[PDB]
């Protein structure tokens, strides 16, 4: 049964680092990729990065200095790490499964607010 | 990186109508285009992939078309549950990018 | 169609040697180049893919490099189990194409 | 354990037709793309085409359309390649291959069958 679910800290202050987890079930992480996508309040979907079934990553060229994605193949989890947060990083964050070049299953997302 | 340009930003329509939304790449993404539907505060849902193929379970009233740098989604006979925001995203090279979206609203 | 030129077409070296095989595309392939080894019994395996990613179970003595139109495979410390025919294959645009192959012999 | 099991009618006569098979094991084919690749005696490899069993998408190298037909039975976890009008030109070894891990990039084929030799007479 395919499920992907994100967990986040809900609210963080600017400059802090952030970690959001994606626990998946119903499939293995070696036959798929998981993409991280975010959506600022009142805006479209913005791509962040992906982790391939083989472990390699690819990031959004503009965030790449502050972004890091890894995964624990055994715990069935994928992690997104961000550093030096901006107040404009406020968004709802999703993880989604990439199968044969399409994002077929998405999580429900988690809302991150960068406060002060 | 390749960029997606979606026309139109907004589209007011009434049920029964057939609308067409378009996405133009900044380079040939060779049919590696997907379309998504996102209804009010929900996760985007896959409709069409590989330019024309329908996601299992999507009503055939949706049909995807295109090639090169020019792609489009046609909804023949809008049902009231079709209204929402639509997004195209390519899978030709990383960074994968999304179109700006089209907000389909009831006229 | 995208053509791959592989050279040399055949060669001989000796145990411990370092050989280099070149593969050149009729057009830019943006690193979508994979290398295969076909043992004498017909068996085929994936050595390297995406230009330089080593497939697991494959010795670090095999290395891959390239960019644009020119790619190469380097096997250092030639071993006996290397007597094989190497083929490169582009995965940039369908249909996939392979090089003519390079038959390696230990002298 | 992942593996492709290949067999089919080896020695055929001119103008005949033959159907070769490739039975998967260790994974379900609805999850990958099955590729058929040929190799003429002392020649390079040529990709004939592939099928996605999950959706019926079949892609061919234009020079094999009409000659070759890719088919898959998810019921039996088996893919097939039918060849028509067997001319001498078709005497070769035929492999099937797929990609199980979602590698970075595109086009890689990590598991291959052992090959089926076809001798047109
Ligand atoms: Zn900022
Ligand atoms: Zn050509
Ligand atoms: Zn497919």
């Amino acid at each position: 049964q395919v499920q992907l679910q994100e967990s986040g800290p809900g609210l963080v202050a600017p400059s802090q680092s952030l970690s959001i987890t994606c626990t998946v079930s119903g499939f293995s992480l070696t036959g798929y990729g998981v993409n991280w996508v975010r959506q600022p309040p009142g805006k479209g979907l913005e791509w962040l990065g992906m982790i391939w079934g083989d472990g390699n990553t690819d990031y959004n060229s503009a965030l790449k200095s502050r972004l890091s994605i890894s995964k624990d193949n055994s715990k069935s989890q994928v992690f997104l790490k961000m550093n030096s947060l901006h107040t404009d990083d406020t968004a709802r964050y999703y993880c989604a499964r990439e199968r044969d070049y399409r994002l077929d299953y998405w999580g429900q997302g988690t809302t991150l607010t960068v406060s002060s | 990186d390749i960029v997606l340009t979606q026309s139109p930003a907004s589209l007011s329509a009434s049920v029964g109508e057939t609308v067409t939304i378009t996405c133009r790449a900044s380079g040939n993404i060779h049919n590696y285009l997907a379309w998504y539907q996102q209804k009010q505060g929900k996760s985007p849902q896959l409709l069409v992939y590989y330019t024309t193929t329908l996601a299992d379970g999507v009503p055939s009233r949706f049909s995807g078309s295109g090639s090169g740098t020019q792609y489009s989604l046609k909804i023949n006979s809008l049902q009231p549950e079709d209204f929402g925001s639509y997004y195209c995203q390519h899978f030709w090279s990383t960074p994968r990018t999304f179109g700006g979206g089209t907000k389909l609203e009831i006229k | 169609d995208i053509q791959l030129t592989q050279s040399p077409s055949s060669l001989s070296a000796s145990l411990g040697d370092r050989v280099t095989i070149s593969c050149r595309a009729s057009q830019d392939i943006s690193n979508y180049l994979n290398w295969y080894q076909q043992k004498p019994d017909g068996t085929v395996k994936l050595l390297i893919y995406y230009t330089s990613r080593l497939h697991s179970g494959v010795p670090s003595r095999f290395s891959g490099s390239g960019s644009g139109t020119d790619y190469s495979l380097t096997i250092s410390n030639l071993e006996q189990e290397d007597i094989a025919t190497y083929f490169c294959q582009q995965g940039n645009t369908l249909p996939w194409t392979f090089g003519g192959g390079t038959k390696l012999e230990i002298k | 354990q992942v593996q492709l099991q290949q067999s089919g009618t080896e020695l055929v006569k001119s103008g005949a037709s033959v159907k070769l098979s490739c039975t998967a094991s260790g994974f379900n084919i609805k999850d990958t793309h099955m590729n058929w690749v040929k190799q003429r005696p002392e020649q390079g490899l040529e990709w004939i085409g592939r099928i996605d069993p999950a959706n019926g998408n079949i892609q061919y190298d234009p020079k094999f359309r009409g000659k070759a037909t890719i088919t898959a039975d998810t019921s039996s976890n088996t893919a097939y390649l039918q060849l028509s009008s067997l001319t001498s030109e078709d005497t070769a070894v035929y492999y099937c291959a797929t990609k199980v891990i979602y590698y970075q990039g595109r086009g890689a084929m990590d598991y291959w069958g052992q090959g089926t030799t076809l001798t047109v007479s």
